[PDB]
RNA sequence: GAAGCUGCUUUGAGUGUAGACGAUCGGUCUAAGUUCCUUGGAACAGGACGUCAGAGAGGGUGAGAACCCCGUCUUUGGUCGAUUGGAUAUGCCAUAUAAAGCGCUUUCGAAGAGUCGAGUUGUGCAGCUCUAAAUGGGUGGUUCAUCUAAAGCUAAAUAUUGGCGAGAGACCGAUAGCGAACAAGUAGAGUGAUCGAAAGAUGAAAAGAACUUUGAAAAGAGAGUUAAAUAGUACGUGAAAUUGCUGAAAGGGAAGCAUUGGAAAUCAG
RNA sequence: UUUCAAUGGCCCGUCUUGAAACACGGACCAAGGAGUCUAGCAUCUAUGCGAGUGUUUGGGUGAUGAAAACCCAUCCGCGAAAUGGUGAAUGCAGGUGGGAACGCCCUGGCGUGCACCAUCGACCGU
RNA sequence: CUGCCGAAGUUUCCGGAUAGCAGAAACUCAGAUCAGUUUUAUGUGUAAAAUGAGAGUU
RNA sequence: AGAAGCUCAGACGAGUAGGCAGGCGUGGAGGUUUGUGACGAAGCCUUGGGCGUGAGCCUGGGUCGAACAGCCUCUAGU
RNA sequence: AAAACUUUCAGCAACGGAUCUCUUGGCUCUCGCAUCGAUGAAGAACGCAGCGAAAUGCGAUACGUAAUGUGAAUUG
């Protein structure tokens, strides 16, 4: 339409065709080599987290989660320590 | 739709302080269900405790009656005559800051 | 309830059944639908 | 000047994609830090709680993550912030230990020459 | 039956849906008007087309 | 209105199975049904459980096991607590004046159920909405 | 059905893509079936043509005929073949052009080219 | 925060190699009828018999092609090179007489001026005149609360009729859609700033009409090519207005129209 | 269908006026050509739910087109209380009459009496 | 494009609100009320037989 | 018995402003017709025929040469 | 009162370019990306092919040279 943009409309150079624009992609994983492997590239982030057992989020979840299935006072508190946390996953043991 | 407009057949023819308040009948609904089969009806040591603000309400008032069992009300203002058929039932109101 | 016969890859009948679900016993109603399938065949319209 | 939300499709794909991004780059832990417990500040409102913007010097303090290790691990600080009563600091305290006991710090690797 | 419930059951995958109930009981009418309550109280059935 | 502007399959079923017993019959009863079917949302008020409570015993009560008949809504009533023994054939049902009906008392009825059980409309209190809207 | 995002669905696009291809382009559009004892023979479904290939023509008014490649016209995709020409008023002979995809390959013309190109595309040679 | 003290916890602005995980660029790899009959100039049509399918998107091919061709799916990958990113493992080097966090104090703690502000004149901001302070000053609220100006930097979420590409659409279909589907800001107009069109389709293939004859020639007539010249470049289909010819009929200063029939023509049951 | 005969037939649109006539428009044909889209409000109707109602700011999710469909955490909008701070059954959430509808009778009588409307009544509009 | 219903053509108050004529929706009314009408009676007006029509309101 | 339907009887019929209802046609979309089509789709022409009160529809013949329609819904640059 | 002329109807031939069918174009929406110049840019002028006017390409190395990929054309 323009100027510019007819001028190589009827120019004989090929145009500078990049193939980038694949959508529905979801970004691989570098950075840890144990959650590498055990990531599958399907699933979501937060399906990732969950299944390997680490936290998407520390905070609450702004929406609906998913469903797949029918599911089935200072001084006690300041100084008590919490006995830390079990490894529930072998990826987490891992 | 164009279609069904009526132009389609003149074709042709030449053309303050936030406060919610919540009466006393209403009351024991802001209460689960499974609770007022516990509590209403049976003469239990322990009262339901209804906290009328956590349920979006700033004032209590006195429309309706109150069934006969105790409930304690936690609210941060209450009408002189809510709080008359409140205790005339048994309750008791602690007013929240 | 009324059970619906499961059928194997080559058409014979599985000896397990399913219980009708209530969802096939849901009023029918070609009013309601088109008028729902109207409003919602809309929503992948690109603007012109 | 007529604004037009045709890209609200594509403006929430980009953002799940720019969080799945995040994740390559940062993949053992949370896209997201964890935000303190605050309540707002309006006689409408203060009944609720929602999530702040960090902890406070005192609630870093007394939990016993120092302000400097603090955004390390991922613990936001908020200097302005301050605890004006002990209800506040004892509920940011167990935030923050709750977050301590299921946090897995990954080891550095440190320099170190031949002498001291 | 988990993706839409009941009419008395809630859905387990959609919250708070239970399906909807029917005006009617009997979607056929024609038995209804043909049972034995209602044709032992109708009056006496007129003629249909008659001579002119 | 010699027909209802609703597209509904079962509102034009109900209308046809009430044409019937309107001009089949002599009740005053069943003429009055189908001209509230045909009336329009908005003349068709909803009524609450506690007012058919109320209009069942209410004066000399006499409810005994008289139907209530309302073409409309049977919207619940959540300030009443405890609900009597009802019998109520309406249009529809809200699911929490069902649910209450059902649970503690009687039963709830459609029209088409109705007319099976009184086609002339025997024993049954025709109940209207109030329209002050 | 397509898939992928990166390829064009939109016959606006693909007949542009084909009737503006570069020569290079157009060699590959220009692709013939190998025969039967040639397929059977290199296991290569089909092959770009080439000068100096043998082919039988299998549709079209010249059904039958068989002959070599004299010239590939690329710039129109028609291919030309000896001894089968149009006789045209005056009495010269104007060869008469047939798409690619209507002859059969029936004797290769090998160079070391085409022998890689065989063993690449899953050949045997 | 500085400085002292204390005793616990800390540490690389190196330099190679290896392999893994990513991003970018280019090359490369890819399942199944072109069997029979009929119609046709041509089969890609209909019928018969089959095949492939993680491929029955789309396009090309002499008419509707999943199986003739490019592709498509596999690919949310194989292979070959490149160019790179942050980690991991490991080698070498390390100027540590060093640097830091936390904790303790009988020791200290600087904080931005023709700026704030007052007056006045303009539209918080600016001009003019005057011109400060140090628990000071700013901003709020009924003494209190909050903040720390007159110096500076900073990713992401955000915008995007342009620029480099891409994929689509209940959009327009050549008086439409951009002014421009062709030739387009072109031909053309104006001293100039500027203004600014019309114009798409032969056929599958140019096979674009050899040859003969008339004619000064343009062309005509036979001929020839084609499935077709009722496709001849004044080229798909060819409407109406309008015009010529032929046939039929009517007409003494309008005509068209309507009704009922005759005559002539032509249909129907 | 054409034509003839008898009979009839003033040029259409617009404008002005009580009305015409005037006054404009109309050489002919083809194509184009004028109550549209959107924001708000109100009526009516339909639909879903109903003292509730509203998924689509956003998040989840969606391999077959993924701008669709699907799922919903927290808020919020309107409604549920009005009056000018306070804030509602006195009385089956009040009696009388008319009244839809039903029942019992031996047309009419009796009982029950929705909606709505006049009536005495209250409570802070209910 | 066809079909059905169908006016006002102007009072009364300040361009209007009003009324009037035309429709729609929802009510009650048939031992009832109406009427561009005529008689009878009382003194042109008022009141109660003839004839026609189902008559009302919001 | 497409109760949306079938049937009987009577009365009525101009109609501007206005009000109300049912239909005809067009481009494109979802569904559908085991739909039509190079043995000729669409278009166009015709002193050919038929249907409808009407908007219009179907068809014979000729011409033409690649697409098109009926029904149910959606939509509008109708 | 025959022809001509005028008019009407039909046929053929003209003129015209409607209609139908499509279409390497427009328009609209979405998506990814960030890259002009004193190391001479955008724009202008003149040139370059065996046979060329426009468009395209290019700059006296002038419808291109080097390199790389493909593997046998270009075509009036």
């Amino acid at each position: 339409a323009n100027p510019r943009q007819r001028n190589k409309q009827r120019s004989g150079k090929p145009r500078l065709t990049r193939r980038n624009a694949n959508k529905k992609a979801k970004a691989k994983i570098y950075g840890n080599f144990v959650i590498q492997q055990n990531w599958d590239k399907h699933a979501t982030l937060r399906q990732n987290y969950a299944r390997l057992g680490l936290l998407a989020t520390p905070n609450y979840v702004t929406g609906g989660v998913e469903k797949l299935y029918p599911d089935p006072t200072l001084d006690d508190v300041l100084d008590k320590e919490i006995s830390i946390a079990p490894a529930k996953t072998e990826v987490v043991r891992q | 739709p164009t279609h069904v407009s009526k132009t389609r057949k003149l074709r042709g023819h030449v053309s303050p302080l936030w406060r919610p308040t919540v009466n006393l009948d209403r009351l024991w609904t802001l209460l689960p269900n499974e609770a007022r089969d516990k509590y209403l009806g049976k003469n239990t040591e322990v009262a339901p405790v209804i906290n009328v603000l956590q349920s979006g309400y700033g004032k209590v008032l006195g429309k309706g009656r109150l069934p006969e069992t105790p409930v304690i009300v936690q609210t941060r203002y209450v009408s002189r005559r809510a709080e008359e058929k409140i205790k005339q039932a048994g309750g008791v109101v602690e007013l929240i800051a | 309830r009324p059970t619906v016969s499961i059928y194997n890859k080559d058409g014979s009948v599985s000896s397990e059944t399913l219980a009708l679900p209530f969802v096939f016993k849901a009023p029918i109603r070609p009013d309601l639908v088109r008028s729902v399938h109207t409003a919602v065949a809309k929503n992948k319209r690109q603007p012109y | 000047y007529v604004k037009t939300w045709f890209n609200q499709p594509g403006r929430k794909l980009r953002r799940r994609q720019a969080r799945q991004t995040k994740a390559a780059k940062i993949a053992p832990r949370p896209v997201e830090a964890i935000r303190p417990a605050v309540k707002p500040p309006t006689i409408r409102y203060n009944m609720k709680v929602r999530a702040g913007r960090g902890f406070t010097l005192e609630e870093l303090k007394a939990a016993g993550v120092s302000r400097r290790v603090a955004s390390t691990i991922g613990i936001p600080v908020d200097h302005r912030r301050r605890n004006r009563s002990e209800e506040s600091l004892q509920r940011n305290v167990e935030r923050i230990k709750v977050y301590l006991a299921h946090l897995i710090v990954f080891p550095r690797k440190a320099g170190q020459p031949k002498k001291g | 039956d988990s993706v839409f419930g009941s009419t008395t059951e809630v859905a387990q995958l959609k919250k708070n849906y239970f399906l909807p109930e029917n005006i009617i009981s009997n979607a056929d009418v024609t038995r209804l008007i043909n049972s034995d309550e209602i044709q032992s109280i109708v009056k006496a059935a007129g003629p249909s087309r008659v001579k002119r | 209105r010699s027909k209802p502007a609703s597209e509904n399959v079962y509102l034009k079923l109900l209308v046809k199975l009430y044409r019937f017993l309107a001009r089949r019959t002599d009740s005053r009863f069943n003429k009055a049904i189908l001209k509230r079917l045909f009336q329009s949302k908005t003349n068709r008020p909803p009524i609450s459980i506690s007012k058919i409570a109320a209009l069942t015993s209410r004066k000399s009560a006499s409810s005994q096991n008289k139907t209530t008949v309302v073409v409309g809504t049977v919207t619940d009533d959540e300030r009443m607590l405890t609900v009597p023994k009802l019998s109520i054939a309406a249009l529809r049902f809200t699911k929490s004046a069902r649910a209450r009906i059902l649970k503690a008392g009687g039963e709830v009825l459609t029209l088409d159920q109705l007319a099976l059980r009184a086609p002339t409309g025997s024993n049954t209190v025709l109940v209207r909405g109030k329209k002050h809207a | 059905m397509k898939f992928s995002r990166d390829v064009t669905s939109s016959r606006r696009k693909q007949r542009k893509a084909h009737f503006g291809a570069p020569s290079s382009v157009r060699r590959v559009l220009m692709s013939a079936p190998l025969s039967k004892e040639l397929r059977e023979q290199y296991k290569i479904r089909s092959l770009p043509v080439r000068r100096d290939d043998q082919i039988t023509v299998i549709r079209g008014s010249n059904k039958g005929r068989e002959g070599k490649i004299t010239s590939v016209y690329r710039k129109k995709f028609l291919l030309l073949i000896e001894r089968v020409t149009r006789e045209k008023a005056n009495g010269a002979s104007a060869p008469v052009g047939i798409d690619a995809s209507k002859v059969v390959i029936t004797k290769l013309h090998l160079d070391k080219d085409r022998k890689d190109l065989i063993v690449r595309k899953g050949g045997k040679v």
